[PDB]
């Protein structure tokens, strides 16, 4: 129950640096005061990010570092999958006050995909059909979020921070702990986002090898790129 | 004497073998079982479809205990084909379909690989390589009615048979003979379809009887549907071999007051040696320690002197000694303990020497 | 011919070179046999079609 719009809203993609943000847990070990170094696929410090102030199709390429500094909880819902349509299976998700609701199957998405606000919110009308299908599960602050397919797993790291600075990343360090995983294998190549009733920040990941330090409580503290310059490496 | 291959043993200390402290027990911990399939809504319907419109299911994601369906004996006829059934609680598949249906006593022994007849080539047809499972039970008492239950309708014309998994649900009048039919029967033209006359006065073989069959796939995806794995209890303080949760190793286990974040299931302190665990049931962080193991050595004064000789345990405390059990006064010291040899509070010239500052000669041994 | 016969059942695995013979009933399910096959008990030698 989706019609089109006349607004057609479309602002151009800025750039901003990454710092030193886009670090997960990669294992569920604990390590207590070590420094270890693992090879995986990270976000390269100090990068490039595309920052979005209508919503185009994000190709996913191996995995997505998605941060949104909102308010009130405005970032909603997640589309993914390689068409989009009943011809190949999609994946949706929605983020609520508790948890993430997840659904695998061929949707039938529009080019405006919302969920709208009845004012008590009571609106669905996202897509139209969906034949077949198995899989659905139920389970001023910034967000961030890492989504990975690996060897048919889907994995969804997540963190919420407090922050109060308004133009770009904070500067500090914050590890990221796992929060979802899926063992569904379904192929996957394009994202999108969906609209309310607004800015966010998208970066790739890359595969490469970080140092990461654990203290006594087997939180990371530290983390060091080796491929960056002639210190790190060193 | 064997270790140096000679009959005579001069004076001095020689290793002779090493010794460890044998498991006693085994023990095997998992999470809590949940997330059975829903078996009940199947075997426990109020009613299933025709022969020609068998009823379809998936099964996937999920724990499937087969020994409720294996030990119960209300089932007439529980035939598996591809694998024997006692074996399912431990090897498993990705998916499971469910086929359920009703059909005639008689049409029991047709729901089979390399079978024939009006079901096995016009409603249902199984193909020779076909794995998995039939169970076929009578439903009198439901299905049959007095009056005669038409409710259940079967396909008896067809111009072909069925390919393997295939559900043909059309009724086109079946055309015998050359003469076409514009949708009216005629001369050579009759239903394919025809009603079943279930009745409680019907013999052994008119009886309804309803046929549940399980067949399983393994798609690439991984494998999610199988029964559950059994758990056992917890010791302590005994050097045993525990599998949590496939993580499969020796010693023993003490309590720890380490803390884990509420994600991880493991420790390890370097090198990848684990070091701590967390018991997927109780949720509490145990502490992994190798049982005591460590090489042992006889001193003796030469054969040609005497002809007995002491033991020592490199590295071993004494509470765990083991025929030389008891033997002399048990001596501890810092390098292990001694067997055979009494500990004198004098100090003379070294002969032998043990180790941590002390020694051992012949006057007895002492 | 009916005269061909080999067993299908047994508790575990043989040791190499090994024959067994024994013509006991099998108890395949958690139902006693007590000498009597009814369910869960079968012959545990077939024979060759
Ligand atoms: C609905 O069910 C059909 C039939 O099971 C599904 O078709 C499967 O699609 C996957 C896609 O990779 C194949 O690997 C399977 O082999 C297909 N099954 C069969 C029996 O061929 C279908 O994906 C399901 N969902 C829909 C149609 O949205
Ligand atoms: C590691 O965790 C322990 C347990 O919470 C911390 O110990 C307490 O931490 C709280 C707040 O962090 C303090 O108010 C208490 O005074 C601490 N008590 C003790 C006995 O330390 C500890 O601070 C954490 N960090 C480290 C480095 O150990
Ligand atoms: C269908 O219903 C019957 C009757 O409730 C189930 O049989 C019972 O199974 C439980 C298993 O714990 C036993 O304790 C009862 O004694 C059984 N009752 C009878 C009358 O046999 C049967 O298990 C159900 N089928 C499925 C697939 O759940
Ligand atoms: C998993 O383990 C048991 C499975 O039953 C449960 O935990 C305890 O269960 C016993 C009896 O079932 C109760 O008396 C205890 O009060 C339970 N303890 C807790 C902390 O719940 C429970 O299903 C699971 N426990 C945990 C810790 O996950
Ligand atoms: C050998 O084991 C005994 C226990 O069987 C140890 O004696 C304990 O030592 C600890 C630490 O010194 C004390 O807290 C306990 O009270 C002692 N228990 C008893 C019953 O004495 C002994 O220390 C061990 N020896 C060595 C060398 O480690
Ligand atoms: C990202 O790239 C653009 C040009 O492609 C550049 O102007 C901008 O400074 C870059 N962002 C950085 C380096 O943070
Ligand atoms: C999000 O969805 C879950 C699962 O349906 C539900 O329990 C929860 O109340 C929802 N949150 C909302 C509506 O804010
Ligand atoms: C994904 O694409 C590859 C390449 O064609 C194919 O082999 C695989 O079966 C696909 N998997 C899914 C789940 O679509
Ligand atoms: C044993 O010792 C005695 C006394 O010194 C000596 O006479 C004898 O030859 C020795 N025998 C051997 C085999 O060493
Ligand atoms: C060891 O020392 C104690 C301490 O008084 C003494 O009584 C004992 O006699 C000594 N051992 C020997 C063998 O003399």
């Amino acid at each position: 129950q989706c019609v089109n719009f006349t607004t057609r809203t479309q602002l151009p993609p800025a750039y901003t640096n990454s710092f030193t943000r886009g670090v997960y847990y990669p294992d569920k070990v604990f390590r207590s005061s070590v420094l270890h170094s693992t090879q995986d696929l990270f976000l390269p410090f100090f990068s490039n990010v595309t920052w979005f102030h209508a919503n185009p199709v994000l190709p996913f390429n191996d995995g997505v570092y998605f941060a949104s500094t909102e308010k009130s909880n405005i970032i909603r819902g997640w589309i993914f999958g390689t068409t989009l349509d009943s011809k190949t299976q999609s994946l949706l998700i929605v983020n609520n006050a508790t948890n993430v609701v997840i659904k695998v199957c061929e949707f039938q998405f529009c080019n405006d995909p919302f969920l709208g606000v009845y004012y008590m919110e009571s609106e669905f009308r996202v897509y139209s059909s969906a034949n077949n299908c198995t899989f659905e599960y139920v389970s001023k602050n910034l967000r961030e979020f890492v989504f990975k397919n690996i060897d048919g797993y889907f994995k969804i790291y997540s963190k919420h921070t407090p922050i109060n600075l308004v133009r770009g990343l904070p500067q500090g360090f914050s590890a990221l702990e796992p929060l979802v995983d899926l063992p569904i294998g379904i192929n996957i190549t394009r994202f999108q986002t969906l609209h309310i009733s607004a800015a966010y920040y998208v970066g790739y990941l890359q595969p490469r090898t970080f140092l990461l330090k654990y203290n006594e409580n087997g939180t990371i503290t530290d983390a060091v790129d080796c491929a960056l310059d002639p210190l790190s490496e060193t | 004497k064997c270790t140096l291959k000679s009959f005579t043993v001069e004076k001095g200390i020689y290793q002779t073998s090493n010794f460890r402290v044998q498991p006693t027990e085994s023990i095997v911990r998992f999470p809590n079982i949940t997330n059975l399939c829903p078996f009940g809504e199947v075997f426990n319907a109020t009613r299933f479809a025709s022969v020609y419109a068998w009823n379809r299911k998936r099964i996937s994601n999920c724990v499937a205990d087969y020994s409720v369906l294996y030990n119960s004996a209300s089932f007439s006829t529980f035939k598996c084909y591809g694998v024997s059934p006692t074996k399912l609680n431990d090897l498993c598949f990705t998916n499971v379909y469910a086929d359920s249906f009703v059909i005639r006593g008689d049409e029991v022994r047709q729901i089979a690989p390399g079978q024939t007849g009006n079901i096995a080539d016009y409603n249902y047809k199984l193909p020779d390589d076909f794995t998995g499972c039939v169970i076929a039970w009578n439903s009198n008492n439901l299905d049959s009615k007095v009056g005669g239950n038409y409710n259940y309708l079967y396909r008896l014309f067809r111009k072909s048979n069925l390919k393997p998994f295939e559900r043909d649900i059309s009724t086109e009048i079946y055309q015998a003979g050359s003469t076409p039919c514009n949708g009216v029967k005629g001369f050579n033209c009759y239903f394919p379809l025809q009603s079943y006359g279930f009745q409680p006065t019907y013999g052994v073989g008119y009886q309804p009887y309803r046929v549940v069959v399980l067949s399983f796939e393994l798609l690439h995806a991984p494998a999610t549907v199988c029964g559950p794995k059994k758990s056992t209890n917890l010791v302590k303080n005994k050097c045993v071999n525990f599998n949590f949760n496939g993580l499969t190793g020796t010693g023993v286990l003490t309590e720890s007051n380490k803390k884990f974040l509420p994600f991880q299931q493991f420790g390890r302190d370097i090198a990848d040696t684990t070091d701590a665990v967390r018991d997927p049931q109780t949720l509490e962080i145990l502490d992994i320690t190798p049982c005591s193991f460590g090489g042992v050595s006889v001193i003796t004064p030469g054969t040609n002197t005497s002809n007995q000789v002491a033991v020592l345990y490199q590295g071993v405390n004494c509470t765990e000694v083991p025929v030389y059990s008891t033997g002399s006064n048990v001596f501890q010291t810092r390098a292990g303990c001694l067997i055979g040899a009494e500990h004198v509070n004098n100090s003379y010239e070294c002969d032998i020497p043990i180790g941590a500052g002390i020694c051992a000669s012949y006057q007895s041994i002492i």
